[PDB]
RNA sequence: GAGACCACCCGGCGCGGCGCUCCUGUACGGCGCAGAGCCCUGCGAUCGCCUGAGGGACGCGCCUGCAGAGCGCGG
RNA sequence: GACCGCAGCAGGACUCCGGGGUCAGCAGCCUCUAGCGCGGGAGCGAACGCGGCUCAGGGAAGUCGGCAAGCCGGCUCCGUAACCUCGGGAAAAGGAGUGGCUCUGACGGCGCCGGGUCAGAACUGGAACGGACGCGGGGAUCCCGACUGUUUACUAGAAAC
């Protein structure tokens, strides 16, 4: 018979299988389109989520209740340490798809990138790249490979590594990723721009701009085996239900005689590769700047580091990018950010009058420890 | 009047709310909410500034009783966040009897009234002693 | 920033934090936290509570 | 060689049922001493047992100061741990006070 | 930061301290020209002061201290 | 603690003696004496189940039905309706107080010397007090059987007998 009452299905079948992410970290998959004839630019950067803040901003959305008013919005700070380019890869759009036409590595590769190539650095041969450094280091070998990329490659990407030493996390191995070079007049112009950046730190300020929208890719927080009420959002049965109420009561009809992939079933709940699109960048700045989070309203020193430090993160020693709103994943989890594929056409101009530097550990009443010292005396 | 911003709807159907106006209604039972599409099993929900269909309680004047009447919620005990980050709440859930055209059955409104109700309904703002 | 003050804690409330309650007395009470609120709701007197600045004024700690 | 080491008994029983606090805490002390004195066998003086169970099975004192002495030789190496009584635990950290 | 077990991500871990911050709400004790009174010159619930104290922490920073990377297995 | 149920079976099976505190209590909650640590141990801290605890705002809209939970509850003093076979209803319904200290009255057997109840007053305390525990939610109706009783051991406790 018919369902009797119309109700939607619970969950997106597109996000199945809901399994633990096999990919180690967030992956970019599709980069933003080249738009040939644009300025040459890097489309992606990797950073580690530090934590959220809350900022007061002036809204200029015309046609709104908040036009010419002030709004307090959640902002996520992602600590983005500079990423050193270590290699250039060129792909060709073959009938079988983008196929690599070889990667040319740098003549000198940093120790954090080397650490990625071994399971344990201390107990290792350390033989990786030994022959390559001998073949290279004159630049002649690298130049020949760059020329081969100009002749046969359609898409140029840079391979860069986050330096983990500049971050508070306990890693030591660097996370290495490919950042598509886009906006090139020619493939060879793209190779030349990439070669200039070889063995050279790249910064978020030189990848992304303030007011621009990004897509944040990362594995989400994990909850382990979960029930269908807390995994698929199904209705808990009445409390009279014997044998428990936290379960889908009917897992299918007599026909088909096999449970369907649609029906909700208990399993892994978190650690899923997700993308949060269209998040606007509130501010890109360095923690080294003392007055980075100071505004005309603040009249104090004010820096990204909150009072008491970032809960479950660390001290964000260097450059950071503060986005608007939440990104996937917990604190410390790597978040690859890319230029938005489909940006929200109508986004309010960013004007920030106040950023919360009060303690996120407990309830903070003071933006800066000097104020706390003065109050207590 | 005008687009509203989603707030936390604290009054489900069955909520009996105090009556702030001098309509001689002591309590207003909440039959339903205007502009409510529904989801299976979801009781209609109402917040400040919303037209709800109410029924005057036994305590109310008999002339007003036994009739389904429109009302605007002007106070709610559920805390709600304005886009400015302000979290506000009222001591009691309240309502004023209003016609869809905004006209108020009672001449005056005794008590504090929320900004959202005052802005959505011009007649509420004019009669409100205070708009917190 | 514009900062109010708790009506019980008597401590400055930074923007975006706390709750306001408007009673039938027509007065908006800004509260630092749930503790500032629950102490007020349960009638507990703030000249009894030591941390509140009202006690500190009374015992000369904050004259 | 003698080691004076503080152990936080409240950290050890965290994550474990409160009925099983004191017997878990005794086991935790042996494992921590095994790491501290690098010995396989740890023998606890009845004083260590009396102190841990002083507040019963549910609540263990927050911290214990322990004097652990390496004894034995030729693979008979063992640790004899006695409870030290200290007025407060302030600037207290492990002391390899024992020589030889 | 991940988990039924596994696996995954990381690794000279980690333990105990010192700061910072936050939680609770002013520690024991001493003192007082506080205390209803009483009967004794003693008792006494309480109160103030020292004391936004004391106690705590699983968050951040640091180490001043013990430490910490198999001649284990495959290969 | 050995009896009888296949068993050293969260199953039954007759009596005798019966301390202390809190309390109206042989209640509940701790303890002296005496007995004693039960067909096993660790690790982990998933779903789910079971035995609980709490939950914003609303308050039965859930459901066949408020099932289950929750509310109420000790004592003292107020204050109690219809109806009635005048006995009841009735703890009707509802309210108010309650802790600790420091005192003041009563009440026997006097010089003496016992009492432990019942009042009354100050002073105190985050606006707290039957602070655990024990411990009615209530009101308006209708049907049926007057009532206390009794019953299908092992699916019907009923309006049946």
């Amino acid at each position: 018979s018919h369902r009797k009452f119309s109700c939607c299905r619970k969950g997106n079948l597109g996000y199945l299988p809901r399994k633990r992410c096999t990919r180690g970290r967030g992956r970019c998959k599709t980069f933003p389109p080249d738009v040939q004839g644009a300025p040459i630019h890097l489309t992606a950067f990797l950073g580690y989520k530090a934590g959220c803040t809350h900022v007061m901003r002036f809204i200029d959305h015309r046609g709104s209740n908040l036009h010419n008013r002030q709004a307090i919005d959640q902002a996520t700070i992602i600590d983005a340490p500079p990423m050193i380019c270590t290699a250039i890869i060129g792909y060709a759009k073959t009938p079988k798809g983008l196929r690599a036409v070889t990667t040319v590595w740098a003549a000198h590769i940093a120790e954090p990138a080397m650490r990625r190539f071994y399971r344990n650095y201390f107990h290792a041969e350390k033989t990786a790249f030994s022959t390559y450094m001998k073949k290279a280091a004159d630049g002649t070998y690298i130049k020949e490979q760059l020329g081969r990329l100009k002749q046969h490659a359609d898409v140029i990407r840079i391979v860069a590594h986050t330096q983990p030493a500049l971050t508070p996390l306990k890693q030591k191995k660097a996370d290495i990723m490919e950042i598509q070079v886009n906006g090139g007049a020619n493939v060879a112009e793209k190779v030349d721009y990439a070669y200039a950046l070889m063995e050279k730190p790249i910064s978020i300020k030189d990848v992304f701009s303030v007011g621009a929208q990004i897509d944040t890719i990362s594995i989400t927080r994990g909850r382990g085996f979960e029930g269908v009420v807390t995994r698929w959002g199904v209705t808990r049965l009445p409390r009279k239900t014997r044998r428990g109420n936290r379960k889908v009561a009917c897992i299918g009809a007599w026909h088909p005689a096999n449970v369907q992939y649609t029906v909700a079933r208990a399993g892994q709940m978190g650690y899923f590769h997700r993308t949060d699109t269209n998040k606007q960048v509130f501010m890109i700045d360095t923690a080294e700047n003392p007055r980075c989070c100071t505004t005309e309203f603040d009249l104090t020193d004010k820096s990204i580091n909150p009072v008491g430090g970032f809960v479950n993160y660390g001290r964000v020693q260097g450059d950071f990018i503060m986005i608007k709103g939440t990104c996937p994943g917990p604190k410390r989890r790597p978040v690859v950010m890319r230029n938005a594929l489909l940006p929200h056409r109508n986004c309010p101009p960013v004007q920030l009058q106040w950023i919360s530097t009060a303690s996120k550990f407990g309830h903070g009443i003071f933006e800066t420890v000097e104020e706390r010292r003065q109050f207590y005396a | 009047i005008g687009n509203k911003f989603r707030i936390s709807c604290g009054l489900p159907v069955g909520a009996v709310i105090n009556c702030a106006d001098n309509s001689g209604a002591k309590s207003l039972n909440m039959i339903a909410v205007k502009n409510w599409k529904g989801h299976l099993n979801r009781f209609p929900k109402a917040s400040v500034g919303d037209m709800v269909l109410i029924t005057v309680g036994r305590d109310g004047k008999p002339e007003l009783r036994r009739k389904v009447t429109p009302a605007v919620v002007v106070r709610q005990r559920k805390v709600w966040r304005r886009k400015d980050g302000v979290w506000i709440y009222f001591q009691d859930n309240a309502g004023v009897i209003i016609n869809p055209k905004g006209e108020l059955k009672g001449s005056s409104i005794t008590g504090p009234v929320a900004k959202e109700a005052a802005d959505r309904w011009p007649k509420i703002s004019t009669t409100a002693e205070c708009v917190h | 920033p514009r900062i109010e003050h708790c009506s019980f804690c008597s401590k400055p409330v930074y923007p975006g934090k706390g709750i306001c309650f408007v009673r039938n007395d027509s007065r908006v009470f800004r509260f630092c936290t749930s503790k500032c609120h629950r102490n007020f709701k349960m009638k507990r007197n703030p000249r009894k509570v030591r941390w509140t600045k009202t006690y500190r004024l009374l015992h000369n700690k904050d004259m | 060689i003698v080691y004076e080491h503080t152990i936080r008994l409240n950290k050890a029983v965290r994550g474990k049922p409160s009925k099983k606090a004191a017997p878990i805490a005794i086991r935790a002390i042996r494992a921590q001493v095994e790491k501290l004195a690098k010995v396989e066998d740890v023998r606890l003086d009845p004083s260590v047992n009396v102190f841990v169970w002083s507040r019963g099975i549910r609540h263990v004192p927050r911290r214990i100061r322990l004097e652990v002495r390496l004894e034995g030789d030729d693979e008979h190496k063992f640790a004899y741990v006695i409870n030290k009584d200290v007025e407060n635990f302030k600037h207290l950290t492990t002391e390899k006070k024992g020589s030889e």
